[PDB]
């Protein structure tokens, strides 16, 4: 049908810049205008700017004049968001969309800005202390610290499991896991917190230990 | 730089049910005015254009109406594909502007968050940082409360706070809240609290652990 | 007696046009012409520059005179020489 084919996610060091493609079929985008827009988690979505590839004529919006450079290529059918010294408020999903609109968009790129290096994990188990447990459940769980990049998989080896996003934390990312087993297996029964990081190949198991 | 205004951050619905979402122009937009859909991951779906025009696919449930300065998408017998985050967007001027969203839940039982606080354990410790973590967990409504004390006294530098989406299967959220000091802060105090504030009571859920015992 | 015809904004994909009644009996001069089009189809966006052009319904030539219009055709005004190539009927 009609189809805006983004480039994939990508991360880069901050001061530095990176060049985003959105390329189109099912139509010319000599015979349109080509959006960009920005979205991160609390501020929304943000309209950077607009380019007619027919002349190159370009309209950005005041907080991305200087930071984006949109350009366009009618023979690669392809449009480009160029974004210069990047800084840590550039971390977000950018999307391309067809007009004033936005009757089609891309499907998104996830541009991460950081000087961070991959980083496996340090997975500290949670257990209460200093007391037997009441009632038909005991909620357990997996602290998942200072790892880079985002994507880990928490699988639990024992009920209910909870996987809380990752926030930024010093620069690398943190998050939390949480499992309920019936207070009758635990701690009786072994519970186990197995944490996978595909970008460092660290697969880390950890024992939910009482006391 | 016109303003969008989505006076509703959360509307919670019920299958079945018509549900209206406005979105109120800062100065006149004519009809100029946009509608998208919106879920966890996934790019926007266009909805309305022109104010009132259905885009091809978009069941007939969906209706777009208002202009100048007032405008209204409509759902008519919602269903559970409807749960999901709604802007809308003007293109009168630039720049272009949207609003800040509108999410559908669903409307759940009351429910009282599990509370549960752990130390940092000791593998972190030797590492020489301590994380004590509360978590909230199946509670509804969405609106809550966390305060962390130590010995008392209120802290609130350092704690992160990550909420789950609601649950599609019991309507309820989720929460994290996580205090981060030196293991030399850590190890200045002895007692460590979770307070949680929810329409469920009148008095807080307090969870906490003493180091010594 | 006038020539009813249709104005389509170049590059708008979703803008139905506007009907027009033209001829000499209804503007002064083609220029008197481009400057309520300017006037009638302004949008900050597609037309930021009002109406300097004319084009028939495919883009094959411009229009330069009320006399060139023809009853019952469409057209497409653009701010600039780049015909947008859309379906705009
Ligand atoms: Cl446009």
């Amino acid at each position: 049908q009609v189809q805006l084919q983004q480039s994939g996610a990508d991360l880069v060091r901050p001061g530095a810049s990176v060049k985003l493609s959105c390329t189109a079929s099912g139509f010319d985008i000599k015979d349109d205008y080509v959006h960009w827009v920005k979205q991160r988690p609390e501020q929304g979505l943000e309209w950077i700017g607009r380019i007619d590839p027919a002349n190159g004529a370009t309209k950005y919006a005041p907080k991305f004049q200087d930071k984006a450079t949109l350009t366009a290529d009618t023979s690669s059918n392809t449009a480009y968001l160029q974004l210069s010294s990047l800084t840590s408020e550039d971390t977000a999903v950018y999307y391309c969309g067809r007009s004033k609109y936005f009757d089609s968009w891309g499907q998104g790129t996830t541009l991460t800005v950081s000087s961070a290096k991959t980083t496996p994990p340090s997975v500290y188990p949670l257990a209460p202390g200093c007391g037997d447990t009441t009632g038909s459940s005991v909620t357990l769980g997996c602290l998942v610290k200072g790892y880079f990049p985002e994507s880990v998989t928490v699988t639990w080896n024992s009920s209910s499991v909870h996987t809380f996003p990752a926030l930024l934390q010093s620069g690398l990312y943190t998050m939390s896991s949480s499992v309920t087993v019936p207070s009758s297996t635990w701690p009786s029964q072994t519970v186990t917190c197995s944490v996978a990081h595909p970008a460092s190949s660290t697969t880390v198991d950890k024992k939910l230990e009482p006391s | 730089d016109i303003v969008m205004t989505q006076s509703q951050k959360l509307m919670s619905t019920s299958v079945g049910d018509r549900v209206s979402i406005t979105c109120k122009a800062s100065q006149i937009v004519d009809t100029a005015v946009a509608w998208y859909q919106q879920k966890p991951g996934q790019s926007p779906k266009p909805l309305i254009y022109l104010a009132s025009n259905r885009h091809t696919g978009v069941p007939d449930r969906f209706t777009g109406s208002g202009s100048g300065t007032d405008f209204t998408l409509t759902i008519n017998n919602v269903q559970s594909d409807d749960l999901a985050d709604y802007f809308c967007l003007q293109h009168w001027n630039y720049p272009l502007t949207f609003g800040a969203g509108t999410k559908l839940e669903l409307k759940g039982a009351d429910a009282a968050p599990t509370v549960s606080i752990f130390p940092p354990s000791s593998e972190q410790l030797t590492s020489g940082g301590a994380s004590v973590v509360c978590f909230l967990n199946n509670f509804y409504p969405k609106d809550i409360n966390v305060k962390w004390k130590i010995d008392g006294s209120e802290r609130q530098n350092g704690v992160l706070n990550s909420w789950t989406d609601q649950d599609s299967k019991d309507s309820t959220y989720s929460m994290s809240s996580t205090l981060t000091l030196t293991k030399d802060e850590y190890e200045r105090h002895n007692s460590y609290t979770c307070e949680a504030t929810h329409k469920t009571s009148t008095s807080p859920i307090v969870k906490s652990f003493n180091r010594n015992e | 007696a006038a020539k009813k015809v249709r104005f389509y904004r170049n590059g708008d994909r979703y803008f139905k046009g506007i009907v027009y009644a033209v001829s000499s009996d209804r503007f002064r001069s083609f220029d008197a012409l481009l400057a309520d089009l300017t006037r009638s189809l302004s949008d900050n966006i597609n037309l930021p520059q009002g109406v300097r052009y004319i084009y028939t319904i495919d883009g094959s030539r411009k229009i330069g005179s009320m006399d060139e219009l023809e009853e019952g055709e469409s057209y497409v005004c653009s701010s600039d020489n780049f015909f947008k190539k859309v379906e705009y009927t």
